[PDB]
């Protein structure tokens, strides 16, 4: 075999660029950046009919003000959370604040390359945290396995990524409404996913200053939705 | 076959092919030498300027043990520095322990035996550095040189590097004519001569000419660095010989 | 202490350890779970290979973590009494530290844990197990059915099997359960998780076993003539 | 580094076995047989030697069964030095429960700790896994009297009768055959000399080849007795069963 | 080829491949400009983004009041050794009340990255450095390689392309040595430095990164609209 | 087949990496004698210094132990300068928890284990050395005991180690054939060292300068070795006879 | 036996208006009857417009106070360069403080 | 802490536990139930050093309850106290002891008997027709000493134990505040509301 | 560094074999014979001294071991191997028998823990099995005389007499025909010396042979007296005179 933190011949590490294609693999993610909120929605995409898919957790809250989506190998996510957690609320024990969004994601983005022969590999998992902190307002970051984040006004991980991302670059602008940027996470999603986009297979979530963290119920999504699909026959 | 994939796995003619491969690297080095004296040693070494941007006398190769051992290295530079670095923790141990100032000839064993110990694990690589070094203690002075192996022996003159072979015969020839000895001035001279001499070897790129000595009477036993008047002089007594 | 790196990422992104360990699981025994409108019902295979068994002493199929939860599974039995050990001492410690036995939920999340902690550990190995966590929370009436496997992922299922040929009985579940009206009695979710069984398992006799848990820690497990009353009366309404 | 030389002891095949658990099993499969069967007053041990030499030391000698408590016996099948590293174990561990609990350790308990630490070399550490099958014969307050098995693979079961090592599925199709709930001790002895002398390699069943044992209640009133069978007492049985 | 599983085994020709393709992330990473004068010294570095709607990745980190780098490579490679420098340059100052020497904190570097080239089970780093700073004899720069050699410039550059702004600098030597005591025109000399290597993209206000320390200035960073002056 | 590349066995039953340990014993070309006399016990070795640049006084393969006892190697001088610090700490220890100064026997043992550690353990290599220990024990006399990369380790009447070792054995047991006698029947070290040279020259065919041979020699109470001008003295002598 | 604390005696005051604070102290320096010094200051600034003392036992006041001030300088390495407010330094002190809670730093402290 | 008795008669074990918790020159707490169910048939009370007393007592719980989810099968009385006794017997030599000391009265479903420990925190134990931990001793094993049958029954066991809760409410220094009494038979632990 | 081989370097193949185990048992046959008898009073055991050079003092190199006064061990095989298991087997008998019980242990029990030790050879990351065979004789006051072979493997086997290494095929069956129960340890003497001048090539005689016996106690050889229970050792290393004085009645 080889080492794990083995370079490859063009300057990358092997186990780093294998971990992201299992993230392509992973369910579709969403967010997008406006000046009244963020907004995070992924698929949540159930392997059989059976599955209660209220129990399939893929929006998590970090805390009050910082909220996270994941897609890829989704069980690597927990201790990630669990970590962003509690940097989270030992930075408030410690200093009696919110800790910043980019200072939250640096933490957790220090775990990544914490691999080695330390955890066995990579984590197989890419995540989108969104927050708003005083200093830089409404921000959103997509941290990837191999320690870099990057700020992005709207990004799309998983599957339908670079279909949904090539979207996102002709739709987003920066005077974006909370309502219209709700709309077109649906939108793009519907657009990507194998199966039809509805409540039970979708779900919505935003974080704004003055609420903090929710994720949408499924009667809330259910409406937008339904406002959506009445917009796009209306011309 | 496959004896060569893996350190310290004897081949079946009872060689280590990670060594032998660490000594390419070696040769690969620029050059560096090292000649004994009346009552010092002198060190000087070849430093390749690749580019005018390159800043003059501000990139030093040669280095300081203690207060009165030098060392010179030709290879992978920053091999080189481990093992001064560690040579720097034995010397400090020595004197903490023993009072003393370390021996040359202890000093030299014990980079010998941290060489030789990176030839006797898998886990570990043999360094990419031949190393040549010595000072002057109680009983005068001694050159030393110190192969990848871990391999070392006194010397009256030294060399590697990628001009060994002519630094080499330009030594042998120091050695013939003067069988009663050669003084601390006379051989910063010459070093500079033999340096200029194994330049003809990577003549591609000009060089920068660096030398250091320690002597009993010159620099009163401790290691200086030659700057200057003295390093201008020797420069003018090499730039004469060539042509 | 043996550090190697055993579960590691492929070219193509697969962590071969992960799903090597979901064919074991594969290769295991079937094991089926189903929730009626106030119960759990958990169905398991037994294989007919093994005849001269002593049942008494045997270990079961299906185990209970405290009072109130049970775990069957699916794969390396060894492996099984590893997760089923650790599961019974968080359930202890949770009701020290918190006063309150754990909820299916909780329970089963820890388990995932430490499947998915042996996904990314040195030394070690995934487990070869797929678990069926069943149970009822303290103070509620409401049936929890949850599932987990190797790579550490968890779920919670209306009705779900794990096993060999479990894809067959999954197929019989997908058509037979109605999730606006789950088996309404006892009687109903344990003839369901029974004939789900016969669709893959041979006789009736002693390859099924069927353990039935209610709300306020009423867990019990049925006896052959109990389940084989069950296996006569399908089979009479099948000749039709 | 040393990764090259790693045979990476503890991980699965692409069909979901472990390869070392198996070829171990191999291993097991060319040792001297040995049965246990279960009567309703009594439990019987009884083992085949490995090809024996005539100056080998029979009467002092200890290949196959093994004492762990009073209570508690195994017949072992694999690697002998492997098998006495866990029964070194499983004798302090019943120790350490009398010790706590001021009881004798329940079977089951001790079988099942014992098989625990076969499955840890299964899974973590990268060492070789024991080349041993036992199988234990003994007797608690609670289920009386049981036999047990375990593997390399540290799984264990429960039997009324069992045989591990060679030629296992011959001798548990004749197992199969003659056994019967009702059985007593004395016809149990029976069918595991029947059973041996069927299944062997070997030209014919000798009592200087064998190795037996008996756990029966037939000491003096509700008390449990081991009897490790001596060589002539093993000639003695052997001749009133006829088959030498 | 046989040579490359790991940085403990060396080539027959004498070579450590994992340091040589440690090194090859380098030059795919985004061009980054060093240049100083007697007074000042200079960091120019062209940001990367992923697409339009992502932000620059940040190319330059501050290590003290008179000491920084810039970064070509792997991100959190140069987090990690940015952070020991943050520590030494700390270290010097609370058990010293000494500032750093710059060419020190090059010595500590290229022992940390040597290290992880002799031992099993280590990489090398993925990134490369310019270092800037003014300390007790002056203004200085550093290039620090992963493969642990350190070298004092005037001026440097690193990264894609990096050839020429190497080669404007080589050209340009006599000329930008002098400018002392004057920030803006040493900036312009290292901006029109990371002009020449530049192809079908130029420079911008979200898109160029500026740093500057020197006799009279602590180290500071100038992103944003703060750069629009120098375009 | 990595059976070849660590110090585990191959199907033949064979380590090939202690094998090649002894491949690489003689790679400095050089041979070594010892024998003994009534009181002392004499080892001598060439010396060959092929580099003029070379200061030939550190050129040396026996080395002084302890004060009582003395060991030449025949193997590359990295393997075998490790070996002699070993060695000396070893002594130094034994005399220091023991209260007497470690026998000859007993640090050749000590260091055979050493050496045998090194065959089972697959992360440490065994030294490509061949260790001769001298000395003049005080309860069991002159004494010659050697060690090889295997482990294995003896007492010697006289031995000789090697390219051409046989050659000086066979030579060796021939005079020892003839003298009917354990050892050199000789009063003075002087005289032992003659004839350790004097076969040596037989076996080898050669003859030799004052810097192309090194001496050590064991007396009652002390080891040292001989200056070129002693070993030059010893020539002379045996020059004129 | 070996006392680790002395007093090094001095007193501190402060006192805040509607848009401005005070952090006055004397800078006399004692031990038991000597005077060490008339003029050894032991109010500072510590940046991001926070002033520090700790009076007491001037070695652990020094300690505190030079660990205050690296804790400003890592909380802008850490955070972007975000200005270190009073309440968050005055929580930031309390774990310095309380991290020797069974070794103490004798001194009364006043931001 | 302080008052805790045990009495086993024909059929049962009845413990009873002193009701009050001070601290200082304050009774915080007059309801104070010093006791834990180890299992269905084994109950333990405790009395001693604040904090240890609960920690123990529920550390012990947590560790019966653990063994009879594993083994699907009660501890007998005999081998819970001897579990008990190896903790207090390590805790003695620990860097800092359980100062505990427990009663565990017990109904053995095997033997149908009934079964009372008593061991202290160095883990000394004996099994005894009756106990008590502390001062109490000093009156009630003579008051037992005298009116105590072996072949009492559970009514007669009150009334006995009436008479020693009597004696110590009049001679006693302190307020206890009462007991809890707790039964231990075959049908496994009632507590008795009306003392 | 420090050892990465925290992995076993014994382990099953396919057919089920244990490579290292079968190597290490290849390595004893191409060792040189030894052998032991068991007499009603005593026990033999015997082997060559194969000597490396006629310069070499054979003397100082033995091949027969005292591990306890009652119990001696001899082996075929490598070496350096058995050295180094005899010290540790002389070790363990003091460490975990004689330190507890103030006697010594009984054969069966030393044999068990040297059995021990060559076991985890065959489990424990980055070592190779020892490749020796054992035989070890003893006696002690509740199991009298004994006999046993320790395997590579760990396995161990009491014998009434037996052979091993390089003619042990023939020997074993030599050893068979002239073996009974009634064997008195002269006449077990006599049989190890003709079974051994088979195997035997070159020279024949007490300097070239190596014989220790476990008999009688030895009061001369205790080397102290006025402790009535202590006897003497009943191990004894038969000297190269008293081998050529039954060589001639042979
Ligand atoms: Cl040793």
């Amino acid at each position: 075999d080889r080492g794990v933190s083995t370079f490859s011949p063009e300057g990358r590490l092997f186990q780093v660029e294998y971990s992201l294609e299992a993230i392509k693999l992973g369910s579709t993610a969403i967010g997008i950046a406006t000046k009244e909120g963020v907004v995070l929605g992924v698929e949540k995409r159930a392997t059989s009919p059976l599955l209660e898919s209220d129990s399939i957790e893929k929006i998590v809250e970090i805390d009050r003000h910082i909220g996270c989506a994941m897609s890829g190998l989704t069980a690597d996510a927990r201790s990630m959370i669990e970590h962003a957690r509690t940097a989270a609320v030992t930075h408030n024990l410690y200093y009696d604040e919110d800790i910043n969004v980019e200072s939250l994601t640096q933490s957790v983005c220090d775990l990544a390359l914490r691999f080695g022969e330390l955890m066995s590999r990579p984590f197989g998992v890419a995540l989108l945290i969104a927050g708003h902190d005083a200093d830089d307002g409404y921000q959103l970051f997509h941290a990837e396995p191999s320690g870099t984040f990057y700020r992005y006004n709207a990004k799309a991980i998983g599957s339908g990524s670079e279909g949904a991302q090539a979207e996102l670059l002709n739709e987003w602008h920066s005077s974006l409404t909370l309502k219209e940027a709700e709309l077109l996470v649906l939108k793009i999603l519907k657009q990507v996913m194998e199966e039809k986009l509805d409540e039970n297979n979708a779900q919505l979530s935003c974080i704004t200053k003055q609420d903090g963290f929710k994720i949408y119920d499924n009667e809330k999504t259910a409406e937008l939705i339904k406002e959506l699909k009445e917009k796009e026959a209306a011309e | 076959t496959g004896y060569d994939l893996s350190n310290s796995v004897f081949s079946p003619d009872g060689r280590n092919f990670q060594v032998e491969y660490a000594v390419k690297a070696v040769e690969n080095g620029t050059t560096s030498i090292g000649i004994k004296c009346n009552d010092g040693v002198v060190f000087a070494v070849e430093k390749l300027i690749t580019s005018k941007l390159l800043v003059p006398q501000k990139n030093v190769k040669i280095q300081v043990v203690d207060r009165h051992i030098g060392c010179v290295y030709s290879g992978l530079i920053p091999d080189g520095r481990h093992l001064v670095n560690r040579g720097r923790e034995e010397a400090a141990s020595f004197k903490k322990l023993y009072k003393t100032p370390i021996p040359i000839p202890a000093f030299a064993d014990r980079l010998g035996q941290y060489v030789q110990a990176h030839t006797l694990y898998n886990s570990v690589r043999p360094f990419g550095v031949s190393t040549i070094f010595g000072g002057v203690d109680k009983n005068g002075a001694h050159l030393y040189m110190l192969e990848p192996s871990g391999s070392y022996w006194g010397y009256k003159g030294a060399a590697t590097g990628k001009g060994r072979q002519s630094a080499k015969a330009e030594l042998e020839k120091l050695v013939d004519h003067h069988p009663e000895g050669l003084s601390a001035r006379e051989a910063v001279k010459q070093a500079a001569k033999i340096i200029y001499l194994a330049h003809e070897d990577n003549k591609e790129k000009d060089f920068e000419l660096e030398i250091s000595w320690c002597s009993l009477s010159e620099t009163n036993g401790l290691h200086k660095f030659v700057k200057g008047d003295l390093l201008q002089e020797a420069i003018d007594f090499a730039q004469k010989e060539i042509n | 202490g043996y550090d190697r790196a055993l579960s590691i990422f492929s070219p193509d992104g697969h962590i071969f350890q992960v799903e090597y360990a979901l064919e074991a699981v594969k290769r295991g025994t079937c094991a089926v779970g189903v929730k009626g409108k106030n119960c759990v019902v958990l169905g398991c295979e037994r294989r007919s290979t093994l005849k001269l068994q002593d049942t008494r002493i045997t270990p079961s199929k299906v185990s209970k973590i405290d009072s109130h939860v049970v775990l069957s599974f699916s794969g390396l039995n060894a492996d099984s009494r590893i997760l089923i050990e650790k599961a019974r001492v968080e359930a202890q410690s949770h009701r020290l530290t918190l006063e309150d036995p754990v909820t299916v939920e909780y329970l089963t999340r820890y388990v995932a844990g430490v499947q998915q902690r042996y996904t990314q550990s040195g030394g070690v190995r995934p487990f070869g197990v797929s678990t069926l966590i069943a149970g009822f929370d303290p103070r509620d009436d409401e049936p929890k059915l949850y599932q987990t496997e190797p790579s550490g992922i968890y779920s919670s299922w209306s009705a779900q099997t794990i096993g060999r040929n479990s894809k067959t009985v999954r197929e019989f579940l997908e058509k037979n359960y109605d999730r606006k009206e789950p088996p309404a009695t006892v009687e109903e979710c344990v003839k369901l998780t029974v004939r789900s069984l016969l669709e893959v398992v041979q006789t009736g006799a002693k390859n099924i076993e069927i353990t039935v848990v209610k709300p306020d820690s009423d867990i019990v497990a049925l006896s052959s003539e109990e389940i084989n009353q069950y296996v006569t009366q399908i089979e009479q309404e099948k000749q039709e | 580094g040393s990764r090259r030389y790693d045979s990476r002891t503890t991980i699965f095949s692409p069909e979901g076995r472990l390869y070392q658990v198996e070829y171990a099993l191999e291993s097991i499969s060319h040792a001297g047989t040995a049965i246990g069967i279960m009567a309703s007053d009594g439990i019987v041990l009884a083992a085949e030697r490995k090809v024996t030499s005539t100056l080998l030391e029979q009467d002092t000698s200890t290949e196959k069964l093994y004492k762990l408590n009073d209570k508690i016996a195994v017949a072992v099948a694999g690697l002998t030095a492997d098998a006495e590293i866990l029964i070194n174990t499983a004798r302090i561990h019943a120790q350490n429960y009398l010790k706590t609990y001021n009881e004798d350790i329940p079977v089951e308990i001790l079988v099942r700790r014992l098989s625990d630490i076969k499955q840890g070399y299964t899974q973590h550490g990268g060492l070789r896994p024991f080349g041993v099958s036992f199988i234990y014969a003994g007797y608690d307050d609670r289920y009386g009297y049981q036999l047990y098995t375990s593997n390399p693979s540290g799984n264990y079961t429960g039997w009324k009768a069992i045989s591990v090592g060679a030629n296992t599925s011959a001798a548990q199709t004749l197992l199969q055959m003659d056994y019967k709930d009702d059985m007593k001790v004395d016809d149990a002895i029976e069918l595991a000399l029947k059973t041996l002398s069927k299944t062997t390699d070997s030209s014919a069943l000798t009592y200087d080849r064998l190795e037996f044992a008996t756990i029966r209640k037939g000491a003096n009133d509700g008390e449990v007795y081991q009897k490790i069978f001596k060589p002539q007492e093993i000639k003695d049985i052997l001749v009133k069963t006829g088959i030498t | 080829n046989n040579y490359d599983g790991d940085t403990v085994t060396f080539s027959p020709t004498g070579r450590l491949f994992q340091v040589e393709y440690a090194l090859e992330a380098i030059k795919q990473g985004s061009v980054t400009v060093g240049l100083r004068s007697n007074t000042h010294a200079v960091l120019v570095a062209l940001k990367r983004n992923a697409d339009e709607l992502s932000s620059y990745q940040k190319k330059i980190i501050k290590c003290d009041e008179h000491m920084g780098l810039s970064l070509a490579g792997l991100a959190p490679d140069a987090r990690v050794l940015s952070n020991y420098l943050r520590q030494q340059c700390n270290y010097s100052s609370l058990v010293f009340n000494r500032k750093l020497a710059v060419e020190r904190a090059g010595h500590l570097l290229c022992d940390k990255a040597q290290k992880n080239t002799q031992s099993y089970g280590g990489r090398p780093y993925g990134v490369g450095l310019l270092i800037i700073g003014y300390d007790k004899s002056g203004a200085h720069l550093l290039e620090f390689q992963p493969s642990g050699n350190v070298t004092e410039l005037y001026g440097t550059a690193i990264g894609a392309r990096s050839q020429g702004a190497k080669t404007y600098l080589e050209r340009t030597l006599d000329t930008f040595i002098k400018i002392d005591g004057n920030p803006d025109e040493l900036i312009k000399a290292g901006v029109e430095a990371i002009s020449q290597s530049l192809r079908d993209e130029s420079l911008t206000v979200d898109n160029l990164s500026i740093a500057i320390v020197g006799k009279d200035t602590p180290f500071t960073i100038y992103d944003g609209e703060a750069v629009a002056k120098y375009i | 087949g990595y059976d070849r590349h660590i110090t585990i066995f191959s199907p033949e039953g064979r380590l090939y990496q202690v094998e090649y340990a002894f491949k690489a014993t003689n790679q400095t070309n050089i041979n070594s004698l010892a024998v003994r006399g009534k009181d002392c016990t004499v080892v001598i070795s060439q010396k060959k210094v092929p580099d003029k640049l070379l200061d030939p006084t550190t050129v040396s393969y026996i080395f002084c132990i302890s004060r009582t006892i003395g060991m030449v190697v025949n193997g590359p001088i990295p393997d075998a300068r490790n070996a002699a610090l070993r060695a000396k700490a070893e002594a130094a220890e034994f005399r220091y928890k023991y209260g007497y100064d470690m026998p000859c026997d007993v640090l050749a043992k000590r260091m055979a284990n050493l050496s045998q550690i090194y065959t089972q353990r697959a992360y440490m290599r065994p030294l490509g050395v061949i260790l001769t220990f001298v000395s003049v024990d005080e309860e069991l006399g002159p004494s010659i005991y050697k060690t090889d990369p295997a482990g294995y380790y003896v007492g010697y009447k006289a031995t000789a180690t090697g390219p051409k070792q046989q050659e000086i054995t066979t030579n060796l047991e021939n005079h020892f054939k003839k003298s009917k006698i354990d050892h050199i029947n000789e009063e003075s070290w002087e005289k032992v060292v003659e004839f350790a040279i004097t076969h040596m020259i037989d076996a080898l065919g050669t003859e030799f300068s004052k810097n192309d041979l090194e001496v050590g020699v064991a007396t009652k109470d002390k080891f040292f070795t001989l200056s070129a001008e002693n070993i030059e003295e010893r020539l002379v002598a045996i020059a004129e006879q | 036996q070996f006392n680790p604390y002395g007093d090094n005696g001095g007193t501190i005051l402060g006192i805040a208006g509607e848009d401005f604070a005070v952090l006055a102290g004397d800078t006399r320096n004692i031990t038991d009857y000597s005077i060490n010094s008339r003029y050894e200051p032991k109010v500072f600034d510590c940046g991001d417009n926070i002033v520090m003392s700790a009076n007491g036992f001037a070695a652990d006041g020094d300690a505190l106070v030079k660990r205050f001030k690296n804790s400003v300088k890592w909380y802008h390495f850490d955070h972007n360069d975000k200005k270190l407010s009073i309440n968050s330094a005055a929580r930031n002190i309390q774990h310095l403080l309380y991290g020797k809670r069974f070794f103490p730093y004798y001194v009364h402290t006043i931001i | 802490m302080d008052i805790i008795l045990g009495i086993r008669v024909q059929d049962s074990v009845i413990l009873a536990s002193s009701k009050a918790v001070t601290r200082g020159i304050s009774v915080l707490k007059d309801s104070d139930d010093k006791t834990r169910q180890l299992s269905p048939h084994t109950l333990m009370s405790f009395a001693g050093e604040a904090g240890d007393t609960v920690q123990f007592a529920e550390y012990i719980q947590a560790n019966i309850q653990l063994y009879s989810i594993r083994e699907d099968y009660e501890l007998s009385p005999q081998a819970v106290s001897s579990f008990v006794r190896q903790e207090l017997a390590k805790s003695i030599r620990s860097r800092r002891p359980y100062q505990v000391n427990v009663l565990i009265g017990g109904y053995d479903k095997k033997k149908n008997k009934p079964e009372l420990y008593q061991i202290d925190y160095l883990g000394t134990k004996v099994e005894l027709p009756y106990g008590a931990h502390g001062y109490s001793g000093f009156y009630t094993f003579s008051l037992l000493d005298h009116h105590y049958r072996p072949d009492m029954t559970t009514e007669e066991g009150l009334d006995l134990l009436k008479l020693c809760v009597q004696e110590l409410e009049k001679r006693m220094p302190m307020d206890f505040k009462g007991v809890i009494v707790k039964i231990v038979d075959k049908d496994g632990i009632r507590q008795v509301d009306d003392f | 560094m420090t050892d990465r081989y925290s992995f076993s370097l014994t382990t099953f193949s396919p057919s089920g074999k244990l490579g290292q185990i079968d190597y290490a048992l290849t390595a004893v046959k191409q060792g040189v014979t030894s052998l032991g008898i068991k007499a009603t009073n005593g026990v033999v055991i015997a082997t060559e001294k194969k000597s490396s050079s006629p310069l070499a003092m054979s003397e100082t190199l033995s091949k027969v071991s005292l591990l306890t006064p009652d119990i001696g061990a001899v082996y075929s095989g490598m070496g350096p191997d058995y050295r180094v298991l005899v010290d540790k087997s002389r070790k363990v008998a003091h460490t975990s028998y004689k330190r507890i019980y103030g006697e010594y242990p009984p054969t069966k029990l030393l044999v068990s823990e040297v059995a021990k030790i060559m076991q985890e050879a065959t489990q424990s990351g980055g070592v190779r099995p020892f490749g020796v065979s054992l035989l070890i004789a003893g006696h002690d006051e509740f199991n009298g005389f004994s006999l046993y072979q320790v395997d590579p493997s760990g396995s161990y086997f009491p014998w009434k007499a037996t052979a091993i290494g390089k003619g042990s095929v023939a020997a074993k069956t030599f050893l068979e025909k002239r073996w009974n129960d009634e064997l008195e340890l002269e006449d077990a003497i006599h049989i190890a010396l003709l079974t051994l001048k088979e195997s035997v090539e070159g020279e024949f005689n007490g300097d070239t042979i190596e014989l220790a016996i476990i008999g009688d106690e030895n009061p001369d050889l205790l080397g102290y007296t006025g402790i009535p229970t202590d006897k003497g050792p009943r191990f004894r290393k038969l000297t190269s005179q008293e081998i050529n004085d039954r060589l001639e009645a042979l």
